[PDB]
């Protein structure tokens, strides 16, 4: 399963 | 910014014996950015309902897909892969050969 | 065996024509096993294998809820990347990621995951520790103290060292001999004239699982590397792969010439001929 989102770059 | 020129191969999924039925392959790999035409070409006409894998990628990030349709092979219908892509300065058109 | 799963995300931004265009797949091993396309009619997680279609709905939505969060995120590095490089907001720029985990027979964690390149060129990477990032330049440098700040390696390895291995693991009970047992090559030699004087010889590697094999063509048992056409392996469209090695051989003396198949699946190497 994905992993939950990122930070924004 | 990158541009890496694609790689082309185009073959059967399974070697060819005429009126049986395949898969036409034309693998595109290597390239970027990801913006890409990819036709393939029946007697130099263009296949209709071709498919095409979901957009992946290597370790050194450049792209590939694989385009795809169902055929019947026969002696005489000649097949190909025609490429644009912004490394391109024309269309690369490479023929089917069922031995390789 | 040893395992490895991974997610590979591409995000290409398009100005003036709406938001990027933000596509993810999956893998185990070289199975492709999940997809989605924020650009679909009802953009969505779709299984790609056989064994993920059993996973229930919460699977499902909770899936297509992460990929709708990330492109909306990934939209957002975007808009700063080309900010950080003052670059004009007209053009398409590329943002991609690759994260996962490498775990070995007993289903343990080796090795995690997680970087990023921005028009191809590698950007910003977790470093083995799980808790360290490798940026390649000061643009690179904003987004690593931004990190820092927020405790991403930190989610970044709960990920890796959890869900990633546990999630893993089941795939692997799921997909049984699909994942877990290789595939071995079915293989020929064909034989092309080329004159009265050269002929072609062609070893073929078809329908094999996983892509890693080695074909050699020999000479008396020797390696004949500076002489031999390899094909980049390609996929047969089935989840298997194909390869073939060829060599351009005197007429007459193709009996001195033996290829060398080297793949998982096989019990031991193959050494064929033509016949
Ligand atoms: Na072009």
């Amino acid at each position: 399963e994905p992993r939950x989102p990122s930070h924004s770059m | 910014m990158i541009q890496r020129t694609p790689k082309i191969q185009v073959y059967s999924r399974h070697p060819a014996e005429n009126g049986k039925s395949n898969f036409l392959n034309c693998y595109v790999s290597g390239f970027h950015p990801s913006d890409i035409e990819v036709d393939l070409l029946k007697n130099g006409e263009r296949i209709e309902k071709v498919e095409h894998s979901d957009l992946s990628f290597s370790k050194d990030w450049s792209f590939y897909l694989l385009y795809y349709t169902e055929f019947t092979p026969t002696e005489k219908d000649e097949y190909a892969c025609r490429v644009n892509h912004v490394t391109l300065s024309q269309p690369k058109i490479v023929k089917w050969d069922r031995d390789m | 065996g040893s395992h490895s799963m991974r997610y590979f995300y591409t995000s290409v931004s398009r100005p003036g024509r709406g938001e990027p265009r933000f596509i993810s797949v999956g893998y185990v091993d070289d199975t492709q096993f999940v997809r989605f396309d924020s650009d679909a009619a009802s953009p969505r997680e779709e299984p790609r294998a056989p064994w993920i279609e059993q996973e229930g709905p919460e699977y499902w939505d909770r899936n297509t809820q992460i990929y709708k969060a990330q492109a909306q995120t990934d939209r957002e590095s975007l808009r700063n990347l080309r900010g950080y490089y003052n670059q004009s907001e007209a053009g398409s720029h590329t943002l991609q990621s690759m994260y996962g985990c490498d775990v070995g027979p007993d289903g343990r964690l080796l090795r995690g995951h997680d970087q990023y390149a921005y028009d191809g060129k590698d950007y910003i990477a977790l470093n083995e520790d799980l808790r360290s990032w490798t940026a390649a330049d000061t643009a690179a440098q904003i987004t690593q103290r931004k990190w820092e700040a927020a405790r991403e390696a930190e989610q970044r390895r709960a990920y890796l060292e959890g869900e990633c291995v546990e999630w893993l693991r089941r795939y692997l009970e799921n997909g049984k001999d699909k994942l877990e047992r290789a595939d071995p090559p079915k293989t020929h030699v064909t034989h092309h004239p080329i004159s009265d004087h050269e002929a072609t010889l062609r070893c073929w590697a078809l329908g094999f699982y996983p892509a890693e094999i080695t074909l050699t063509w020999q000479r008396d048992g020797e390696d004949q590397t500076q002489d031999t056409e390899l094909v980049e392996t390609r996929p047969a469209g089935d989840r298997t792969f194909q390869k073939w090695a060829a060599v351009v051989v005197p007429s007459g003396e193709e009996q001195r010439y033996t290829c060398h198949v080297q793949h998982e699946g096989l019990p031991k190497p193959l050494t064929l001929r033509w016949e």
